[PDB]
Formats: C-alpha cells, sequence, structure tokens
RNA sequence: CCUACGCCGGCAGGCGCGGGUAACCCGUUGAACCCCAUUCGUGAUGGGGAUCGGGGAUUGCAAUUAUUCCCCAUGAACGAGGAAUUCCCAGUAAGUGCGGGUCAUAAGCUUGCGUUGAUUAAGUCCCUGCCCUUUGCACCGCGUCGCUACUACCGA
RNA sequence: CAAAGUCUUUGGGUUCCGGGGGGAGUAUGGUUGCAAAGCUGAAACUUAAAGGAAUUGACGGAAGGGCACCACCAGGAGUGGA
C-alpha cells in the first residue's frame, strides 16, 4: 500500500558515486517505525517521501 | 526494453551504421576460418535488422538469426533476407539440437550480457547459459566470432573466462587497438 | 521461418532439454519463396540433419513424399534433390505453431518468427 | 589607411570632398539574434544550400586549378546519427553577432568582448586516472613407422 | 650455548664417523630374511657450485585513506551520421 513518509535526516551518500542520500524515516500513520531507507536525489531535513511499501527496507549491515 | 520501432528504422537507415556493421561483419568472416575458404551453416546471433546476416548471404551462407527486439526483427522483414529470425533472448540459451552449426557470428551484441535489466538470473548465470548452449550447438570443430563492445578489462575478462569454462579456446583481436575512438574487439573462438 | 530451420530448433524449458526436441509443428499459413539451387549444399545439409526428426516434422505438416532414411550420392539425381530443395529451402511457415510434448507448453510462429519465450 | 558626407552605379564598386599619426575623427562605435505583423503548412517542399553553367566588379607585376565579392540558373545528400567519446556549475553551458592577428585581397583558422539565457546536483570512490599511509617455475600423472649411414652391446 | 665453555695461551681418558655437489645408498659381490627388504659398498662420467646462519630495497596480481566533472552519477550540449 501507498505509504507517506516524513524525512529525519540524510545520513550518508551510500552507492558508488555518492548518489543515493541516507533518510531515516518516520511515518506519517502516526507511528514511530522509523526505518531508514535510501533516495535518490535531494532531500534536505523535514522532508516528506512516497514510499511505495514498508516492507522491503535498506540494508542494516 | 531499448529499441522501438523509431530508433530501429534510424539505425537500419543510416549509412554510417550500415557502412561500420558491413565491415565488422567480413572482419568477422575473415576471421572465421571455418566458414573462411567453406560452406557453412550459421547462427547470427544478435541479428538486429539483418545488416550482418545479408553479408552471410553474400558469401553463399544459410543462416539463423536471433534477436531479443521485436522492432529491429520488423524492420529486418522488409529487407529481403534470405534467414530465418526468431524472436529470442541468447542469454536464456541456444535452443537448437547438438552439433546443427558449423560456425556462429555476433555483431556488436553480446556485451548485453553484461546487463542485469531483462531477467532476474544473475549476468553471470545468463553468459554461462549463452556459452554452454552456444557451445552444444556448434558441431564438432566449430567457430564463434564475436565483435563487441567492452564497459572495461573486467567485463573482457568475465566473459573469456565463462567462455574458457564453457570449453572453448581461442582468444581475442583487437583491430587499430591506439585509437579508443576506432578499436574494435572481435572475440575468436573454437569449440572441441 | 525455412522448413530445414525445424531441424535446428528445439524447446527452450530447461527441463525439457536436452530431450526437448523436435517441437511437434502445425502451419495455420504457408508460403513458397524463390531460392537458389545448390545440390552441394543439400547434399552437405544431410550430415548436420537429424533425419528422425525431419521425417516427424514433415508428418506434422501433411507431408510423407520424403525418403525413409537419409540418401547419399554425386548429385546427379535431379529429381529427389529438387524435391528436397523445394521442401527444406523454400516453403516457409508464416504463421504456426510449435508444441513441445513434454511440458505441454505451445509457441507460435508469426510473421514469420519463431518465438521461444515463456 | 580608419572613415564620414555628397554624386554616379539594378549588386559588388568608382568619382569629388574633410577629420584622424589618434577616450577626440570613424564613435552616441546606431549589430545580430530578439520582437510585431505578412507568406508558407510537414513533403526533399520555398528546409539544406552543396555540386556547376553564363556573366559583372575589385585586389594586385600575375586570378587559368574557380583569389575574393556580387547577379541569374542548378538544387544532390541529409527524415536526429550505431559501437565509442569530448566539454560542462550561474550571466556558466548553449543560441547569437562585433573587433584584434600573419596581413595587397585574402578568415568555416585563431584572439578577446558584449547580447539572450537555461537543466541538474552541491555527492561519491564503482569506472577513469592522480596523491599519500601501512604492509610484506619443487613435482606429478606428447607418442607411430620408413630406407641408408655411423657408434656400442649380445652372439650362432 | 651454563655447556655448543676451559681450542693457536692448541694434549684428561676413549668409541663411531665426515673430505665439494650429483651419479648413489644405484651397481656388483658377500651376508641375513619365506618375502619385501635390511647390513657392507664402489667406479665410469658430470658440474663451479650445492649449502649454513644472520642482513636490506623496488613490485604487489596487498590493504587503507584523499582528490578531480582533462572522473562518474543525475543531466545538458554534443562529436562520431550527410
Amino acid at each position: 500500500p501507498i505509504k507517506l513518509a516524513r524525512v529525519t535526516k540524510v545520513l550518508g551518500r551510500t552507492g558508488s558515486q555518492g548518489q543515493c542520500t541516507q533518510v531515516r524515516v518516520e511515518f506519517m500513520d502516526d507511528t514511530s517505525r522509523s526505518i531508514i531507507r535510501n533516495v535518490k536525489g535531494p532531500v534536505r531535513e523535514g522532508d516528506v517521501l512516497t514510499l511505495l511499501e514498508s516492507e522491503r527496507e535498506a540494508r542494516r549491515l | 526494453l531499448f529499441y522501438d520501432e523509431t530508433e530501429a528504422r534510424k539505425y537500419v537507415r543510416n549509412s554510417r551504421m550500415i557502412d561500420i556493421q558491413t565491415r565488422m561483419a567480413g572482419r568477422a568472416l575473415e576471421l572465421l576460418y571455418l566458414p573462411e575458404n567453406k560452406p557453412c551453416y550459421l547462427l547470427d546471433i544478435g541479428c538486429g535488422t539483418g545488416l550482418s546476416g545479408s553479408y552471410l548471404s553474400d558469401e553463399g551462407h544459410y543462416w539463423v538469426g536471433l534477436d531479443i527486439s521485436p522492432a529491429m526483427l520488423d524492420e529486418a522483414v522488409d529487407r529481403e533476407i534470405e534467414g530465418d529470425l526468431l524472436l529470442g533472448d541468447m542469454g536464456q540459451g541456444i535452443p537448437f539440437k547438438p552439433g546443427t552449426f558449423d560456425g556462429c557470428i555476433s555483431i556488436s551484441a553480446v556485451q548485453w550480457l553484461c546487463n542485469a535489466n531483462k531477467k532476474s538470473e544473475n549476468p553471470a548465470k545468463r553468459l554461462y547459459c549463452f556459452f554452454a548452449s552456444l557451445f552444444s550447438v556448434l558441431v564438432r570443430g566449430s567457430r564463434a566470432v564475436l565483435q563487441l563492445y567492452p564497459e572495461n578489462s573486467e567485463q573482457l575478462e568475465l566473459i573469456t573466462t565463462q567462455a574458457t569454462k564453457a570449453g572453448f579456446s581461442g582468444g581475442m583481436v583487437v583491430d587499430y587497438p591506439n585509437s579508443a575512438k576506432a578499436k574494435k574487439f572481435y572475440l575468436c573462438l573454437f569449440s572441441g | 521461418m525455412k522448413l530445414l530451420t525445424h531441424n535446428l530448433l528445439s524447446s527452450h524449458v530447461r527441463g525439457v532439454g536436452s530431450r526437448g526436441f523436435p517441437l511437434r509443428l502445425q502451419a495455420t499459413e504457408v508460403r513458397i519463396c524463390p531460392v537458389e539451387f545448390n545440390p552441394n549444399f543439400v547434399a552437405r545439409m544431410i550430415p548436420k540433419v537429424e533425419w528422425s526428426a525431419f521425417l516427424e516434422a514433415a508428418d506434422n505438416l501433411r507431408l510423407i513424399q520424403v525418403p525413409k532414411g537419409p540418401v547419399e550420392g554425386y548429385e546427379e539425381n535431379e529429381e529427389f534433390l529438387r524435391t528436397m530443395h523445394h521442401l527444406l529451402l523454400e516453403v516457409e511457415v508464416i504463421e504456426g505453431t510449435l508444441q513441445c510434448p513434454e511440458s505441454g507448453r505451445m509457441f507460435p510462429i508469426s510473421r514469420g518468427i519463431p518465438n521461444m519465450l515463456l
């Protein structure tokens, strides 16, 4: 399901050329499930993404 | 997917594309010692619109062409080809019985096996599946010459390693190698 | 899709392979296209043809006008060689089907390309 | 030799008449794109003008292998370009013209200037390179024959 | 290394045994053993090194960092097509 989600941060630029900006993710369903994901392109602190799904997450370890 | 009707047409109708593809096909045929000075049956792999396949017909060869693009095949239909055109992904295998073809030729196409977009097997698996099936569908002592565009030396080594493991022997011919604008890599192989 | 190509084509299913040849053939449409006659090429095709599979694909396409086993010679019998050229090189399937009898799948031939995808 | 102004040239150019040995005179350096109207209407067409045939005028000892410029006529390829690859962070790239320079004419070359004005990101070590730090050919499972000559064996 | 010391300032008694490296522990003979093999044990020829301790700088197919649009990414203009 379509999930809109708050941006908390920008951890690094993962990838091979500095191309996946690293984003801690709050949800907008008021749940504190703060999954850290990867985006492509510029995101500043306090933005809001459209996660296509919350099951598939970015790499921990 | 990469080509459409518009782009397939613009590629096949470009005089500069025609001339370069014709030169590389004739160079591949010169390197192909098994059809060179012999009649043969051939498989053209990544046949596109049949620019390489027409030049096989010029030397009197009978051929089957494999391509993954409908629009490249549809443009080939209107060019009075004598070969059989087949819609097919070379990375899934070569779908002929053992010992069918004297030789195989490919012009500008096998570097796409390093690409991981079309299917969800690894390029490494598809590359093995291509070379192992290609070895099988060839006669004993049959030849394969592939002009290809590698992005780097790791891609060249990976292609060489997969061909080696499949049972091929031979090497790499690099024409004009001091011009990285005009240099061309030809993989030249033979089966057991 | 020349008839000869039938003998060099098999089902792409990994489980049918390497038992997946020959495919059983039906043609909704056919054509004859003029091709140069080469007896030497026809005679040099014989040693690369699976003859048993050749007869079966001809039978499927409604033809028993074929020798029981492979043939041999100096190419001076134009009768049998012209009939082989007519069949192998000149008859083309435009529209038709290719059924594998082991996986059950039916592939199509359409203007005039055989397609071997899932 | 830079030109203004006037006269004569359908177009390149002549003829008379000054300033300027120079932020002055050319010079207010009066430009191109741009804009507003007109015509064309998606095709090898009026796009592209190459490729040439007739002339005309300058530069010069000397234009024939077209010096250059102008005026008719000619109108090919080219339908957004494959493999690969160059340059690119804000008055930037790109569109677009103006002056210097070998200099008799010679200018798609080079050397600045202005005008119109963008996209994208402000990251990284994968590819390309570049700079530092640390660290230290033993061996095993290529062969067949032929006739003649020569060395060393065994020997009826 | 407390003996691998008291050794050119060379002598306490006494047994075995080594003379470049290969050829070689092969031959051949004797001897023991049921046998495999053990003990003793050559030479022809070939080669200028084989070896023993310790001792240092280039390449890494070794690893980390760091920079650059004469690198990439996102993209623009393209060239390469006539």
